[PDB]
């Protein structure tokens, strides 16, 4: 079945066309060049990679209480 | 001399602004009806459904009964609001 | 048999009882009542969705039948009232509509003054003062 | 389901709120065994935590039964006259407390569908709308093409 | 109504930023104020967040292009001493 | 076949008139970029889901402030049609710690140090 | 044809759209309609078309 | 306000008889007040299962007017169920025929389709 | 720049002239003060106020019970003010806030009255041939408000 292009259609693709249009706009200007960005976040980067690496070392078993294994003997606690 | 709306039917619509603008206020007393605008007060299953769907304005259906499944449905206690 | 099933009875009636008030041996007989009962969960989960946007629907052609009352169309309202700031959500509105009549004619008032406000403003192009009803209240 | 299920609107008892606060709740038996694992947590909370409800509220009655059973219960009786009957077998004395609060805390209406969040008596200040509010009126009441 | 919102400075969706949502919605009668709103908690959490980041980002920049200037100028220095002998 | 496309570095530059339309000056760029998504990564290559992934992006409609550098800009053209890109403006300083909570930031993009709910 | 291209009123071309992938178009679009600039659509030819 | 609670659900809930003039008005606009009406869409208390519709009276249908060439074009496509049953008459036909058809027929189409419309 | 009367030569909408904005400021203060007069003498009945509250606009009176479809951490029988009313009418008039009504104006009092789980609520998937079924049962914790009083003070 052929298909047919509305206003509606027309009109938002339109109002689309226009957001990327000021999206290039905002992207033409950058702050800093590529010489002086380099390096800049070098600590900060490195420091996030040593907390994964931490994170993933100090995977180890759970300590194991002599409290826990006690308490079960509170199933057949009763009144006198 | 001018209306938003003509104040004739229901209520005098009467719309306003507080001094700080933060505030609408609206009055609407109720027309009353006048005196002028009123009036003085006056001193066989086949043919019967037929009679029944003219006098009410209805089609022949609504009168025909339902079985004994529809009519133990029913809720003869349903809830009651206000 | 060193092992069998002796709840089997209360695992039927689980299902059997959601499947009472349903016509012929849907009602009675599991194989086909479980059947019926997950379509029947099923659509209930997904009715919750409908009652929403059923609601919503509705309220919008109460309103619409009370804005028409007082010669104004549903877009005109609602846009307006926002217009003004006010912010009445559509469940209300159809409840001013019906219970409180001389409100809501204030309300279309309303609406309707910030309607010509705005068809002043868009034809009087340039430096003119705001419309009396057209400000709006800044928050910081 | 809805269909499936009986419904009711939104009420209270006589009014509740309106005047005086009144606690639904007017009882509360728990039976409770002096042996058996089921009613553990039951025990627990009777030694620590009823005398503490009991004190915060005075209109309810508490029964301890303490009497040999393999299930524990509490039931909790209202002033409508609705009695719900619920098992705190195997219960934690946290979710015992939990659940006696509830109670507290409901009233005595059936626990199914509410048909609208929201009741009122005088729903109307203005006035209810009819086809002949929003209609002017005509002189001598004139019907359309009606020649007197 | 979202455009004409955004183009008095609120947000599209009334339920956004705004004195309708951020306020208490109630309080004791006596007049004590209630427990904060959850929802409010996370929403000023979430906000606290963005502004941490918004600072530290702009940091990074700055010291960055100072960075940078030091490493010019020491380029510069340098190559204006080796001009000895 | 589809394929990554490489964009001529011609449309990143503006134009007199661009600077005309939209509030921003060559000299003195504006700090940091508000980056929303706006369209889905759906019926999308893998690699502008990934991108979208990266910049923290997952969640439509909520506001992400980015670096407006080179190497972040170069992300953000690979999936500038899925996004809407802003200046963040700050009518007042960047917060401090006093007024580090009690922030918001308005939809004309500016980021207010002080936020109490009363008006003018 | 070329006083069409410089008169055109519409904001919007085909060519610029399809270089610039500015709704992710080049998805739907032949790499050769970047060349073609959406005047050519198989061995049809379209002269009505800036 | 201040009625009889049986009063006030009658006065809600009543019925109201409207008129419209058909003469040099297209079907159409005439069929899409009347359906309006007819489903109860213009009173605010409606609901699909409150059966609040009003009784509508349209005079003067034999001078309804058509826009265009629709006397001519617009064709009524009707069969009875036997094999060479389809007749397919002009709107200007129909009209000679039964006055009364092409108005029914536009408020017909406009209502919904289910049990309430007859 | 005249043009001679024609269907098409003036716009279908009637023209319209809004007041001027001195006479319409004066009239305003007039329309306030009338309205002030009213709330001081009592003229009023009963109120009715639509009230923001948990997301969603109550339009709640006086004696009205309202269910909240969350726990409000409020013990029975405590009362409470009910802040962000959006507006508040009588039979003759109505005060309506941008987009609330300032505390002065207007204060509505409830009372906290029932603390309860809702009626189970089933949640069920399927989808057919893929050996996909699941049952979840829920129950949403409720609050029952008994909406007390609204007041109003003349302040316009």
């Amino acid at each position: 079945r052929p298909r047919f292009v509305s206003l509606r259609a027309k009109q938002n693709m339109i109002r689309r066309l226009e957001i990327e249009a000021e999206n290039h706009y905002w992207l033409s200007m950058p702050y800093m060049t590529r010489e002086q960005e380099r390096g800049h976040a070098a600590v900060r980067r490195r420091e996030a990679f040593e907390a994964i690496k931490a994170a993933a070392t100090s995977k180890f078993p759970p300590h194991r209480f002599i409290a826990d294994q006690l308490d079960h003997l509170n199933v057949t606690k009763k009144w006198s | 001399t001018y209306s938003p709306l003509p104040d004739d039917y229901n209520c005098n619509v009467e719309l306003a602004l507080t001094s700080d603008g933060r505030t609408i206020v609206c009055y609407h007393p109720s027309v009353d009806i006048p005196y002028e605008h009123t009036k003085p007060i006056p001193r066989e299953e086949g043919p019967m459904i037929e009679q029944l769907s003219k006098m009410f304005f209805t089609t022949k259906h609504r009168w025909y009964p339902h079985g004994r499944y529809h009519r133990c449905r029913k809720n003869l206690n349903p809830p009651k609001d206000r | 048999l060193r092992n069998r099933v002796t709840d089997r009875y209360f695992r039927i009636q689980e299902v059997l009882k959601h499947a009472r008030h349903f016509r012929g041996r849907k009602n009675r007989c599991y194989r086909l009542a479980v059947r019926t009962v997950i379509r029947a969960f099923v659509k209930c989960t997904k009715a919750r969705y409908l009652k929403k946007k059923n609601m919503r629907t509705l309220w919008i052609n109460r309103i619409t039948a009370a804005s028409q009352e007082h010669g104004l169309k549903y877009p005109a309202l609602i846009g307006n009232l926002v217009k003004c700031q006010v912010e009445l959500n559509r469940k209300v509105l159809a409840d001013l509509a019906i219970y409180e009549p001389k409100t809501f004619k204030s309300l279309a008032a309303l609406a309707s003054r910030r309607r010509h406000e705005g068809f002043a403003a868009a034809l009087g192009d340039g430096k003119e003062p705001e419309g009396i009803f057209s400000r709006v209240v800044q928050y910081h | 389901t809805a269909r499936g299920t009986p419904s009711r609107f939104l009420a209270s008892v006589l009014h509740n709120g309106l005047g005086r606060y009144v606690q639904q709740l007017q009882r509360l038996s728990f039976s409770v065994s002096r042996d058996g694992a089921s009613s553990r947590g039951a025990r627990e909370f009777v030694e620590r935590e009823v005398i503490d409800f009991a004190r915060r509220n005075p209109g309810v009655v508490i029964y301890v039964n303490s009497r040999p059973c393999c299930v524990p219960r509490v039931v909790a009786e209202y002033l409508n006259g609705a009695v719900r009957e619920e098992s705190i077998h195997c219960k934690s004395v946290e979710e015992i407390s939990t659940l006696v609060q509830k109670l507290a805390d409901q009233s005595g209406l059936d626990v199914i569908r509410i048909r609208k969040p929201f009741h009122t008596d005088n729903p109307s200040i203005q006035g209810q709308w009819h086809p002949f509010t929003n209609k002017p009126t005509t002189f001598r009441g004139l019907r359309p093409r009606e020649v007197q | 109504g979202g455009q004409w919102r955004l183009q008095q400075g609120l947000a599209a969706n009334p339920s956004g930023y705004g004195p309708l949502t951020e306020l208490p919605d109630w309080s004791y009668a006596d007049g004590r104020p209630a427990p904060p709103m959850k929802g409010q908690l996370r929403r000023k959490a979430e906000r606290e967040t963005f502004a941490r980041r918004v600072v530290l980002l702009s940091q990074e920049m700055d010291a960055g292009l100072q960075a940078w200037q030091l490493r010019q100028q020491k380029l510069q220095e340098e190559q204006r001493k080796q001009e000895n002998a | 076949k589809f394929t990554r496309s490489r964009i001529p570095e011609k449309v990143f530059q503006a134009s007199p008139e661009d600077h005309e339309k939209y509030g921003g000056d060559p000299q003195n760029p504006h700090k940091l970029h508000i980056v929303t998504r706006i369209k889905s990564t759906r019926r999308r290559p893998y690699w502008e889901k990934d991108i979208i992934k990266m910049l923290g992006l997952e969640k439509a409609h909520t506001p992400q402030v980015h670096k407006n550098i080179p190497s972040v800009n170069a992300k953000l053209k690979v999936v500038k049609h899925l996004i809407r890109i802003k200046p963040l403006k700050l009518p007042q300083g960047l917060p401090a710690e006093e007024n580090m909570s009690n922030t918001c930031l308005k939809s004309t993009g500016e980021l207010v140090v002080q936020w109490h709910l009363k008006p003018v | 044809q070329e006083e069409r291209e410089r008169n055109n009123q519409n904001p919007w071309t085909f060519e610029r759209i399809a270089t610039a992938n500015m709704l992710g178009i080049r998805k739907v679009l032949s790499p050769y309609d970047l060349t073609h600039k959406g005047k050519y659509w198989g061995k049809f030819y379209m002269p009505k078309r800036v | 306000s201040s009625f009889s609670r049986a009063p006030q659900q009658w006065a809600t809930f009543a019925r109201i008889w409207y008129l419209l003039d058909g003469k040099m008005q297209p079907p159409g606009k005439l069929a899409a007040m009347a359906s309006i009406r007819l489903q109860g869409l213009h009173k605010p208390v409606y609901h699909a299962l409150s059966d609040c519709g009003d009784h509508v009276v349209i005079m003067n249908t034999r001078h309804i007017a058509f826009s265009g060439n629709k006397w001519e074009q617009k064709v009524y496509s009707s069969h009875t169920g036997y094999p060479g049953g389809f007749r397919q008459v002009t709107a200007a036909q129909l009209h000679l025929r039964d006055p009364v058809a092409i108005v029914k027929l536009a408020i017909y189409g406009m209502l919904p389709k289910n049990l309430h419309r007859r | 720049g005249y043009v001679p009367k024609t269907s098409l030569s003036s716009p279908p909408w009637p023209e319209v002239v809004l007041p001027d904005p001195v006479e319409e400021t004066r009239h305003h203060a007039e329309v306030v003060k009338k309205v002030n007069e009213m709330i001081v003498t009592g003229q009023y009945g009963r109120l009715f106020a639509v009230v923001h509250f948990a997301s969603r606009q109550w339009k709640v009176t006086s004696e009205d019970l309202i269910l909240i479809g969350n726990e409000l951490d409020l013990a029975c029988g405590e009362r409470i003010r009910l802040e962000k009313v959006l507006l508040v009418g009588a039979d003759n008039f109505t005060l309506l806030g941008k987009p609330l009504l300032g505390k002065d104006l207007v204060r509505v009092e409830a009372t906290v009255i029932e603390k309860t789980e809702s009626w189970p609520r089933i949640i069920m998937r399927f989808r057919k041939r893929k050996n996909f079924k699941k049952k979840r049962i829920v129950t949403t914790p409720q609050t029952v408000l008994r909406i007390n009083s609204i007041e109003i003070a003349p302040c316009l």
